[PDB]
RNA sequence: GUGAAAUUCUUGGACCGGCGCAAGACGGACCAGAGCGAAAGCAUUUGCCAAGAAUGUUUUCAUUAAUCAAGAACGAAAGUCGGAGGUUCGAAGACGAUCAGAUACCGUCGUAGUUCCGACCAUAAACGAUGCCGACCGGCGAUGCGGCGGCGUUAUUCCCAUGACCCGCCGGGCAGCUUCCGGGAAACCAAAGUCUUUGGGUUCCGGGGGGAGUAUGGUUGCAAAGCUGAAACUUAAAGGAAUUGACGG
């Protein structure tokens, strides 16, 4: 026990990462090499401690994005995910579950009277509260 | 200060309520103000339930349970810490408290 | 609804109003035509009869009186009468 | 000195014809030397059993008195006394946010037996029940414990206790009670829940015989 | 006859262990089927010396012992069980001792029938002892 | 001093000044 | 029986267990922020006697109303008087414990009392510490009663009513949640809002804190006491609501 980063290395690991983010990569012993002239720091053990920090973000950041912010992975993030991109639209079924109060709905909006839609019975029972108090 | 919209009774349409009185310490409080625990407990409890079922001589046995219905005035429920003081805003929520099923 | 037209509210709450509380009173009680059964005639009743009814020829009750509205019996055609 | 063990005896207890098990248990008294008497001890003795232990595959929440009248020799027959629901069944029953009817009535049986008849029942929520508390208006209890006085004053004062019993083994009296009841107002908590017995016909001999024989 | 019966193997014999479990004193009383008959009576108060533990699990589970070999001295096998509290307009829960006496019951070699609340619950009771203001102690 | 126990001693002294009062 | 004990009851059977008998109290659970009543208050079944709110009403009368000095009915508990009854509990009192002391808290006993009838007393933190009548001003979900409707389930039947639910609506209620309506010193309040943009009608009633609800006068009461009700003198604060801290067996 008793390996919790503090938020000195925590906010200054972050800050490099954003400020130069292409410098970096996945080897401790390089991340700490581009912090010795990237940055002032006085002591080595706070520096290798930044250093150590910056080579688990990096572990995160490349497989999803975290607090910290970079302007070309968010343009990256947007450019993927484009969609599932289906071969249909995924509203475009053939048969549409269509209540008669929304069927007379439709009708009044002179809309209905389509083949699209069907119309179902009307559920009997009226019972949708749940019951009251405990239990 | 008015502690309490309710007085601490749930005392709405009366003008006045019976007195019951309290297991612990035998004190008239209103019934409508005290703090009631309707508690089911085993006849037998978890340590000797073994030992009862084993011995008993039916071959299958429901213990039967204990319907007691429990009157606190609010000083001996405070001290046998069935209820707690809460502050000023969890002090309106009426909700009974979960029961800790899982 | 700040701006909600009184001057001419719509039937469906004017009939959902309390009697005395809508813009111009009109009673929740009508008249209506009750045909004893083996008989002839027509008779007037009203709908919220405090009293028995019987009309000459059936001399079996017609409506038994309850709290807010007669009870028709069997075998009694009935019908509205003039708003 | 020497401990009464020594000179008690043990008898065996019989059951009424109501019930298709005959051999309760065993008991023990002292012996007759003098004005006491070994049958004089056991004349009225009250043993509270369980209708489970007096039948096959019936329900285990109902006990009974069973007085013994008479002894013959190392037997001691048995007659009904009374019966009573266990306090786990009767406490589990009053549930809240419903309503408790009690009914007492006072019958007196064809043979001359007088016995007080407490049956309770209470108030059933519906499966699509949304609101909470299943309460009965006044009226309605009046209607439904006058209806339960009747249709249970019915059922025993027309026959002899030996029908009443066997009929209350099953207790079609609270199944009567719950069908008559679900037209005003529907119950499922209904049941005899005890009896017990006032006066009895003058103790006669052969009515003993015949309740364990023909 | 020699202080038991000449029951046969098939059938056990049935006895009746009120448990008046109260606080301050706790008492096993084994009867037969009526409860006129007594076999014995001890009691926690009887079984320790220090005017203390009459209602201690310690003293409770010695009683429930005593009357156990006792029990089986009579040579009783089955035991339908009566467990009472106080009752009246007092407590109506059983003391500490109801659970160690039931435990030492069983694991004294003996069985166990039907256990049946006989605690005493009053329609409405008289005045309870104490005053309306309790005991302030 | 309780305001119900300055009410009592002060009934008793009422009486007091009654059965002085009286007396002359 | 207590924290631990002791006073106290016990070989005469104490306590316990069973069967009966008597007594007078008492109506658990069901019993709820539920009902009714002008409040005080009211909880086993049945019957009788009158009374009452709300709802229903295309009935009648037609201003008959609201609040109210004086006056009047009722009015918890305790208390007083007379007569019954005194189970439990229990002022006073005695004793045992505890303590430095213990006139107490704890334990045993127990008087008046607590119970019913009749006659008084008229006081409670009699509280919602919050006058009554009327108008208006947000929302929501429930609940009690009455009424009006609507898919459906269940009770019986050969059909409807009629009950038990379900979904709504109206009116009177006990209330609840929410809200930058508005108010307020704030706590909080849909009333304690519609208040310097101050006037709907009308009662009671306060004027810094004490002295003091005292003295005196009158009046009511068997009494205890109730109602009405000062002054001299003294004092710079007493208070209310919130805030921070300190402390808590
Ligand atoms: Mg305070
Ligand atoms: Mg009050
Ligand atoms: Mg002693
Ligand atoms: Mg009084
Ligand atoms: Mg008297
Ligand atoms: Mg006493
Ligand atoms: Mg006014
Ligand atoms: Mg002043
Ligand atoms: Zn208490």
């Amino acid at each position: 026990m008793g390996r919790v980063r503090t938020k000195t290395v925590k906010k200054a690991a972050r800050v490099i990462i954003e400020k130069y983010y292409t410098r970096l990569g996945n080897d401790f012993h390089t991340n700490k090499r581009v912090c010795e002239e990237i940055a002032i720091i006085p002591s080595k053990k706070l520096r290798n401690k930044i250093a150590g920090y910056v080579t688990h973000l990096m572990k995160r950041i490349q497989r999803g994005p975290v607090r910290g912010i970079s302007i070309k992975l968010q343009e990256e993030e947007r450019e993927r995910r484009d969609n599932y991109v289906p071969e249909v639209s995924a509203l475009d079924q053939e048969i549409i579950e269509v209540d008669p109060d929304t069927k007379e709905m439709l009708k009044l909006l002179d809309f209905g009277s389509l083949s699209n839609l069907q119309v179902t019975q009307p559920t009997v029972g009226m019972n949708f509260k749940t019951p009251r108090g405990p239990v | 200060t008015k502690k309490r919209r309710n007085n601490g009774r749930a005392k709405k349409g009366r003008g006045h309520v019976q007195p019951i009185r309290c297991t612990n310490c035998a004190r008239c409080v209103p019934k409508d103000k005290a703090i009631k625990k309707f508690v089911i407990r085993n006849i037998v409890e978890a340590a000797a339930v073994r030992d009862i079922s084993e011995a008993s001589v039916f071959d299958a046995y429901v213990l039967p349970k204990l319907y007691v219905k429990l009157h606190y005035c609010v000083s001996c429920a405070i001290h046998s810490k069935v209820v707690r003081n809460r502050s000023r805003e969890a002090r309106k929520d009426r909700t009974p408290p979960p029961r800790f099923r899982p | 609804p700040l701006a909600k037209d009184l001057l001419h509210p719509s039937p469906e709450e004017e009939k959902r109003k309390h009697k005395k509380k809508r813009l111009v009173q009109s009673p929740n009680s009508y008249f209506m035509d009750v045909k004893c059964p083996g008989c002839y005639k027509i008779t007037t009743v009203f709908s919220h009869a405090q009293t028995v009814v019987l009309c000459v020829g059936c001399s079996t009750v017609l409506c038994q009186p309850t709290g807010g509205k007669a009870r028709l019996t069997e075998g009694c055609s009935f019908r509205r009468k003039q708003h | 000195v020497v401990d009464p063990f020594s000179k008690k005896d043990w008898y065996d207890v019989k059951a009424p014809a109501m019930f298709n098990i005959r051999n309760i248990g065993k008991t023990l008294v002292t012996r007759t030397q003098g004005t006491k008497i070994a049958s004089d001890g056991l004349k009225g003795r009250v043993f509270e059993v369980s209708l489970a232990d007096l039948q096959n595959d019936e329900v285990a929440f109902r006990k009974f008195k069973l007085i013994t009248e008479d002894v013959q020799g190392k037997n001691c027959l048995t007659n009904f006394h009374g019966m009573d629901l266990t306090r786990d069944k009767m406490c589990s029953m009053v549930k809240k946010w419903q309503t408790m009817i009690e009914a007492h009535v006072d019958v007196k049986t064809t043979d001359g037996y007088l016995l007080r008849l407490f049956c309770v029942g209470f108030t059933k929520k519906r499966n699509n029940q949304i609101r909470k508390t299943s309460y009965a208006q006044h009226q309605q209890v009046r209607q439904i414990r006058k209806k339960m006085m009747e249709i249970m004053t019915r059922e025993v004062q027309t026959n002899d206790l030996k029908e009443v019993v066997n009929k209350l083994i099953p207790d079609s009296i609270g199944k009567d009670i719950e069908k008559a009841c679900q037209s005003i107002y529907p119950l499922h908590d209904v049941f005899v829940r005890k009896v017990k017995m006032l006066k009895k016909p003058k103790f006669e001999l052969g009515k003993l015989m015949e309740l364990h024989g023909e | 006859i020699s202080l038991g019966p000449q029951v046969a193997e098939g059938e056990n014999v049935f006895g009746v262990c009120h448990i008046f479990a109260s606080f301050n004193d706790t008492f096993v009383h084994v009867t037969d089927l009526s409860g006129k008959e007594t076999i014995c009576r001890v009691t926690g108060g009887m079984k320790v010396k220090a005017d203390r533990d009459e209602s201690s699990p310690y003293a409770a589970m010695l009683a429930a012992q005593d009357v156990a070999q006792r029990c089986k001295e009579l040579g009783i096998t089955a035991l339908h069980i009566k467990l009472r509290a106080t009752g009246g307009n007092r407590t109506k829960t059983p003391g500490p001792g109801a659970q160690s006496a039931l435990r030492a019951l069983a694991r004294s070699g003996m069985k166990i029938g039907r256990i049946e609340d006989v605690t005493p619950i009053p329609s409405d009771s008289t005045r309870r002892k104490g005053g309306r203001r309790g005991r302030r102690l | 001093m309780r305001a119900k126990w300055r009410k009592k001693r002060m009934r008793r002294l009422k009486r007091k000044r009654r059965k002085m009062r009286q007396r002359s």
